[PDB]
């Protein structure tokens, strides 16, 4: 079954009721340019 | 529960059949939630929020 | 076309005087 | 009293001469099942509905027959209709009486 | 004095004594039944109702035991899920292949079970049983096969109807709750069988064919035909009546209606 | 439990989570929850009056450059004691 | 094959069509087989989309081959269910074919 | 049209091996017996 | 005990005797001389008897106290009862008698199967006599204690082999079990208190009462206390009953009592003592197991009230499984849906098996299938059902295999 | 409520019902019991607790088997407005046991040993040999209508090499020739208990 | 009825009796906690009506001095006689539905054959009854 896995959301703060910054994702790498075909 | 059986199936087995019913008649629950999904559709994304 | 008979068949008065 | 009877479109007959009447569903007793029955829900009153000359379809006039809506609590309801500045029939919950139960009362003699 | 016991993981103050199936039905979570019914009477046939005990091995009937001393009870344990698996794949090992049929088919208790928790490939490779009409009355249209042995509609003719005439005959399979011998089987409860009957093998013959659950509204409100005042909910399907149900009430019909009024 | 079963990553669950308390902190004078929706997808909640501030600092970065509206939904509920409840992707 | 209607009114054709085109109202045969007084569609309101052709469990109504019958008068597309048996003499051999053809890969 | 034989028990599906209608088991012999959709009586 | 089952021969066994001074007005130093005596459930139950007893003792609340001895003696291979009630009913009646008292109990009832009608007619002489010599009933064979024994006559219920079924069997309602808590020793017959018990531990109990109850627990291992008959069947040179001590082990058993194995080859295969019981394949059988209980559950199996049926290889197993398990199908009433169609359902596969048209896949399935009876059928008919197939298929796989690809090969 | 104290009298009364046959060493109509077994019938009737007269139904049916060797469905009517209990449950009884027999029985009704342990003992020569002899198969009656072959389920005398019974008349160390011979003895109308060995 | 239960006799004998303590069930009713006296609405007519009415409350009477459609809805409302017993022919009857009422007799049709039938069913009173 899938279906039964389904799971109430994850909760945080629920205001409600050092530190250090961070990003929701690493960054992505630039992209590599189409090697065979450079250019149109 | 959520695709119907092969109708080869459906002819000679209970469960089967009974499943076919429900997902034709009541249809499929869903957990109950929220979404967006995105897709690169031909003219830019295509976008769905349902809950 | 109308397909299944009628509804009601509601009843009618008798010929018969009282 | 927030009434908002201007802002809604609706035609002045289907806020007057037509109730609302809010309660919890009872369990299709063919089922034994206890689901659907629970939360408030605000059917209104059915009107007239003929008959199709052709074909024999169940055509009909009411603008808001089909309308219904669920409910997490009746006072929320009522003030929801009131909001809408209708007029109402509220009915009372009635969740079954408890019941003792017992294999054994069978065989008392 | 009412003993403190745990649903799954919460503290309930529970009445003393009383069924862990009323346990559970206190705090609202509902076990998958069949031959239980209350306002009739507890039987251990038809084990769908298994729930496992917080540390007891094995898995015991929910409407059998009373609650007591503090008991926790995973209603959603895994174990407990293979188990309701594991009957409702013998309940519909023999079940006919009857549900576009089978007037029962919108909403026949069955079915639900079928889909909550049943698992859905058949397993079963062989050949169902079937057996022949026992006619019974007027009313009554009896099929059996789709039968499936919750006594029930003995424990409501003998402890309510106060009929006896029917009965269950016979042992293992080919036992049947039809009665024997030929008899009709006419009473002033005989009507709401229709509506106490798990599945399709007892329904109505005046209303038969004619509509589909998912079809009809439900308007409710009361009886005429007796001044008694009983709940109902009508049923038509779009400016039409189909057909009469109880509505549950205390003080009046509880669940019950007449049958002249049906 | 594998070929039917979306495996859902823990991964994305985590940073979403710590980012979604990274924002909780920065500005808490009206995030009343940061749910996560298990199946990665964050969304924190906002004081109607206080829509221009968060959704200002949403564009400005520290890590919130979400530029672009993918949408401005408004789903409705006639519960509640405010009925209409809009909705902000990004 | 037999000569007999396969319909048998399980009624889910209207259950589950989208449009909700056909309307049926089934009543017993004084045999006391289950069958249809009046199934009826309408090709104003169906879509063509195949549900119904997906849903019969015995098979009966089948979407059909034939594309063609454009028609002068909006009451000639509210088809009767005589109607749709007519249809179901025309092609029937037709039909077999393509379900033939095609059942194997349902 | 006419009935089948049968002694006793037997299967039904309207001839259609996955064509016909969902496969059901007749249970009568010397009696009249069924039936699902398909007339496959079997009074004999 | 086996000569002259009258009075005459009951001499042999010394009657009464001090059976009046037994009955002290009191069960409890009998009682106790039943728990001492280590004595568990001769039904196969294995339950500590005395202690099964105890419950009873309760200020009897005023709701007469009763007793029923369960007495068919059918389960396939068991024939252990036959010669017993044909050959000494008053041994078993003074222990009516006295277990009658350690209950305090009104009266024993005892159901029989039908087709023991004549020695059901023979126990009813021997019981007249009992009667006549004003054993029983007011003051009964001294002491001044009333009692007060009948014998029910049954109609081909095995099920009824079942306690609670047979207390349901009772009263006109068909053999059909109660679901529990309530029990015989909470509301048994009509409505008041009950109790049931094999005839063995009723008829040895008063002999618990004479000679020690120590000294039954002498014999065999602490926790398998005392002795037990044992039936000799199948493959065996002089097939019969013996009672024995529990720990012995069974080729010592065979190979003396019962005139020894037809072979070595049976040695190699498997031998099911009782019927529920599974069947255990090795040429270590005993060589491992001994007859005592726990000993067999260290072999993942039951006693099986000590029945023991040899099987050579001469007969494949499998036709003698199949059997069996039609023996469950034609009896189980049904009322628990598991038991009514499951069973049904092992013996429509079976016979594909002795087929051998089964694709192999499926004995999984049935190994699974079984785990879904395996504790869920109210009364124990259906785990007895369940059980020896399970053992089958923890056992002799490649025969059936190989009998399936055979037939595959057709 | 109520009681039910001894009787031991009585008890010689009831010996009678034990051994009726004494021990060797449909059209809803008509039907009615002959007074020695209303006799039999109260003498055991006395045996149950006075509250509850419905344990009185399984002893009772035997003995209308005892008499018309067969159960007409009035019988069953009878018995049940005797004991006043509805004919239903009555008929449920008569249904869920063996022993009852709806169908009319030959005046040997046959029964055999069909369980494993006698088939390890060859049951079946034996239950061939007897359909060698008849030609009738299995729960088929002689046209003579006076045997009915019936394979049983454990007759509990697994001790016992191949065994039948014929009417509460167990015979054991069976060999198919044996039976053949005692089909005959059957002929002679006399027949002992035997154990060939 | 399906369950067991004393059976009695006759109204003014077994009613009175038992109201003056004659009868040995009224000694049963006294010692009784909440007792319930069940009077059908059938048994009220039968000619003389009111003589059983007056007899059972006697009982109720008793009982307190020891210790330890179409018709609720009229009386409602103080519709009462309710019984056409008033006549007196009265011109111009005005059936709500003549269904139930118009077997008895039309005996002031002869008078005012005319009766007004406001029923829903054909029924016996439609027939003989004008408009
Ligand atoms: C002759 C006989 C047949 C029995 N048959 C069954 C049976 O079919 N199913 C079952 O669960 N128990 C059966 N039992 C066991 C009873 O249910 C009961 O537990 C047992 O007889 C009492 O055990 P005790 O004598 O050790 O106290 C049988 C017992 C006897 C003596
Ligand atoms: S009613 Fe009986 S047949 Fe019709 S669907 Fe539910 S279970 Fe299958
Ligand atoms: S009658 Fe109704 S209740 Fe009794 S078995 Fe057949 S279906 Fe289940
Ligand atoms: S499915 Fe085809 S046959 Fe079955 S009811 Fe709907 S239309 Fe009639
Ligand atoms: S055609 Fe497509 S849409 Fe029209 S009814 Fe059949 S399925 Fe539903
Ligand atoms: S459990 Fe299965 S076998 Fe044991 S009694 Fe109940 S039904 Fe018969
Ligand atoms: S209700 Fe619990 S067993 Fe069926
Ligand atoms: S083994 Fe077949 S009867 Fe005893």
């Amino acid at each position: 079954d899938g279906r039964r896995e389904a799971m109430p959301p994850s909760i945080v703060m629920s205001s409600q009721k050092e530190k250090k910054a961070v990003t929701p994702a690493p960054p992505i790498k630039r992209w590599e340019l189409s090697k065979d075909q450079p250019y149109l | 529960k959520v695709s119907p059986p092969k109708r080869a199936e459906m002819k000679t087995s209970m469960e089967s059949l009974i499943h076919h019913f429900k997902l034709y008649t009541e249809g499929y629950q869903v957990p109950p939630g929220a979404t967006y999904t995105a897709i690169e559709a031909p003219k830019g994304e295509f976008g769905v929020y349902l809950v | 076309y109308s397909t299944t008979r009628k509804k009601i068949q509601e009843w009618v008065p008798p010929s018969t005087p009282y | 009293k927030l009434d908002i009877t201007t802002l809604t479109g609706v035609p002045e007959e289907h806020i007057k001469t037509r109730k609302v009447r809010i309660f919890v569903p009872a369990r299709n007793n063919m089922q034994s099942g206890v689901n659907n029955t629970k939360k408030w829900k605000m059917e209104f009153d059915t009107r007239e509905r003929w008959e199709n000359p052709l074909m024999g379809w169940s055509s009909t006039a009411d603008p808001l027959s089909n309308l219904v809506l669920t409910f997490s609590t009746k006072e929320d309801a009522v003030a929801f209709a009131e909001k809408n500045g209708w007029s109402f029939d509220v009915e009372e919950r009635k969740v079954p009486k408890p019941k003792s139960k017992s294999y054994g009362a069978n065989f008392s003699w | 004095n009412l003993i403190e016991v745990f649903v799954d993981g919460q503290s309930v103050m529970v009445e003393p004594g009383t069924t862990v199936l009323q346990a559970c039905e206190k705090v609202g979570m509902q076990i998958p039944r069949f031959c239980y019914h209350e306002r009739l009477s507890v039987a251990g046939n038809c084990r769908m109702c298994l729930v496992e005990i917080e540390k007891a091995p094995k898995v015991v009937a929910a409407c059998a035991m009373p609650v007591m001393k503090g008991w926790n009870i995973l209603t959603n344990s895994e174990k407990s899920k293979k188990a309701r698996e594991g009957v409702m794949e013998f309940l519909l090992a023999n079940h006919p292949l009857d549900c576009p049929i089978c007037d029962q088919g919108g909403e026949c208790d069955l079915q639900d079970q079928s889909m909550m928790f049943g698992s859905d490939r058949s397993r079963f490779l062989e050949g169902k049983r079937a057996v022949e009409d026992k006619n019974i009355g007027p009313l009554v249209k009896t099929i059996m096969t789709r039968c499936i042995q919750c006594t029930r509609c003995i424990r409501f003719a003998s402890e309510i109807a106060g009929v006896d005439d029917l009965g269950t005959t016979g042992r293992g399979n080919d036992m049947q709750v039809g009665t024997y011998i030929e008899k009709m089987f006419m009473s002033e409860l005989s009507g709401n069988i229709i509506d106490i009957c798990p599945v399709g093998a007892l329904t109505s013959k005046p209303y038969a064919f004619t509509a589909r659950p998912w079809e009809t509204r439900k308007t409710e409100s009361i009886d005429v035909m007796d001044a008694v005042g009983s709940n109902i909910v009508v049923s038509t399907r779009t400016g039409e009546v189909m057909r009469i149900l109880p509505r549950m009430h205390e003080d009046i019909n509880e669940e019950w209606i007449s049958d002249k009024t049906r | 439990t594998r070929p039917t079963i979306r495996p859902r990553n823990d991964v994305v669950h985590k940073q979403l989570s710590a980012f979604g308390q990274y924002v909780a902190e920065i500005l808490p004078k009206y995030v009343q929850q940061v749910q996560v929706s298990c199946f990665n997808e964050l969304e924190i909640f906002i004081h109607p009056d206080g829509v221009i501030p968060v959704l200002t600092f949403l564009r400005d970065h520290t890590n919130a450059q979400f530029k672009s509206l993918a949408d401005l939904t408004a789903v409705d509920v006639p519960t509640r004691q405010n009925r209409f409840e809009i909705v902000y992707n990004l | 094959p037999s000569g007999e209607e396969r319909c048998i009114a399980c009624k889910l054709c209207e259950a589950v069509c989208p449009a909700q085109a056909i309307t049926i109202e089934a009543e017993p045969r004084a045999d006391g087989s289950r069958r249809t007084t009046r199934y009826d569609i309408d090709m104003t309101k169906c879509i063509y989309c195949g549900f119904c052709q997906e849903a019969c469990p015995v098979d009966a109504i089948v979407e059909g081959p034939n594309f063609e019958f454009s028609t002068e008068t909006h009451e000639e597309l509210l088809y009767n269910k005589e109607k749709l048996l007519n249809n179901g003499d025309k092609w029937e051999a037709e039909i077999a074919a393509n379900i033939q053809a095609d059942y194997l890969y349902r | 049209p006419v009935s089948e034989v049968g002694s006793r028990v037997i299967s039904c599906d309207g001839g259609g091996g996955a064509l016909g209608h969902p496969r059901v088991y007749i249970n009568l012999d010397k009696e009249t017996k069924t039936g699902t959709c398909g007339y496959c009586g079997l009074q004999f | 005990g086996r000569h002259d089952w009258r009075l005459k021969g009951a001499q042999s066994r010394g009657d009464w005797y001090k059976t009046k001074e037994i009955l002290l007005k009191g069960p409890d130093w009998i009682l106790g001389e039943v728990k001492t005596s280590g004595l568990r459930g001769r039904g196969g139950a294995g339950f500590p008897t005395g202690l099964k007893w105890s419950f009873m003792n309760k200020p009897s609340d005023g709701r007469p106290k009763y007793l029923v001895v369960n007495a068919d003696e059918g389960e396939p291979g068991t024939c252990k009862d036959r010669e017993i009630i044909r050959h000494d009913p008053h041994k078993l009646v003074e222990g009516c008698l006295v277990g009658g008292r350690a209950m305090g109990a009104r009266a024993a009832y005892i159901y029989i199967r039908g087709e023991f009608y004549n020695e059901a007619s023979n126990l009813q002489v021997a019981i007249r006599e009992a009667y006549e010599a004003g054993l029983i009933g007011k003051n009964a064979c001294g002491s001044g204690y009333d009692f007060d024994v009948f014998v029910v006559r049954g109609a081909g219920a095995y099920i009824c082999g079942e306690e609670t079924a047979l207390i349901e069997s009772i009263e006109g309602k068909q053999g059909k079990p109660r679901l529990k808590p309530p029990f015989p020793a909470d509301v048994g017959v009509f409505g008041c208190p009950t109790t049931v018990a094999n005839v063995e531990t009723v008829a040895v109990s008063p002999t618990i009462c004479r000679r020690g109850g120590a000294w039954f627990a002498s014999f065999g291992r602490e926790r398998n206390s005392g002795t037990k008959l044992f039936n000799i069947s199948g493959h065996v040179n002089h097939p019969c009953t013996v009672e024995e001590e529990m720990s012995v082990p069974l080729k010592e058993l065979i190979e003396k009592h019962a005139g020894g194995v037809i072979g070595g080859w049976d040695n190699l295969l498997a031998v099911i003592p009782g019927g529920s019981s599974t069947p255990l394949i090795p040429k270590s059988v005993c060589e491992t197991v001994l007859m005592d209980f726990d000993a067999l559950v260290q072999a993942q199996t039951g006693l099986g009230t000590a029945a023991v049926i040899v099987m050579d290889r001469s007969t494949d197993i499998v036709k003698a499984i199949a059997r069996l398990i039609e023996f469950y199908k034609h009896e189980s009433c049904g009322q628990c849906t598991p038991c009514r169609e499951g069973v049904d359902w092992m013996n429509k596969v079976m016979a594909r098996f002795v087929k051998g048209d089964a694709r192999p896949a499926e004995i999984d399935s049935l190994w699974e299938i079984s785990k879904q009876i395996e504790g869920h059928t109210i009364c124990a008919l259906g785990d007895g059902a369940a059980w020896p197939v399970q053992g089958l298929i923890r056992h002799f796989r490649p025969e059936l295999e190989e009998r399936m690809q055979q037939f595959a090969l057709q | 409520x109520x009681x039910x104290x001894x009787x031991x009298x009585x008890x010689x009364x009831x010996x009678x019902x034990x051994x009726x046959x004494x021990x060797x060493x449909n059209p809803d109509t008509p039907f009615d019991f002959t007074p020695e077994n209303y006799k039999r019938i109260e003498a055991i009737v006395k045996n149950y607790p006075e509250g509850h007269k419905a344990a009185a139904v399984l002893p009772v049916l035997d003995l209308a088997q005892r008499q018309n060797g067969w159960l007409p469905i009035s019988a069953m009517n009878k018995v049940a407005e005797i004991l006043q209990v509805p004919p239903m449950r009555v008929y449920e009884v008569a249904t869920f046991y063996t022993m009852y027999n709806r169908k009319p029985v030959g005046k040997y009704h046959i029964q055999v040993c069909t369980t494993t342990p006698c088939m390890l003992r060859n049951s079946d020569s034996i239950l061939e040999a007897i359909q060698k002899k008849l030609g009738i198969k299995v729960g088929e009656t002689t046209p003579d209508k006076l045997f009915t072959l019936i394979e049983v389920e454990c007759l509990g005398a697994c001790v016992n090499a191949p065994m039948v019974q014929i009417n509460d008349n167990y015979y054991e160390d069976l060999t198919p020739k044996d039976i053949e011979e005692i089909i005959d003895e059957l002929k002679a109308g006399k027949i002992p208990k035997p154990g060939p060995r | 009825l399906t369950y067991r239960y004393d059976h009695l006799g006759d109204s003014p004998k077994i009613l009175q009796d038992i109201a003056s303590g004659n009868h040995p069930f009224s000694q049963i009713l006294k010692e009784a906690k909440k007792p319930m006296v069940v009077l059908g609405s059938s048994a009220l007519q039968r000619s003389d009506g009111t003589a059983i009415l007056a007899a059972v409350s006697n009982i109720a009477q008793n009982i307190r001095l020891s210790s330890g459609a179409s018709q609720v809805a009229a009386l409602d409302l103080g519709y009462k006689p309710g019984v056409e017993a008033i006549r007196k022919n009265p011109p111009k009857v005005l059936f709500l539905l003549g269904a139930d009422g118009g077997c008895i007799t039309r005996q002031d049709l002869p008078k005012d054959c005319f009766i007004i039938y406001q029923g829903h069913h054909g029924d016996v009173g439609a027939p003989m009854a004008d408009v």
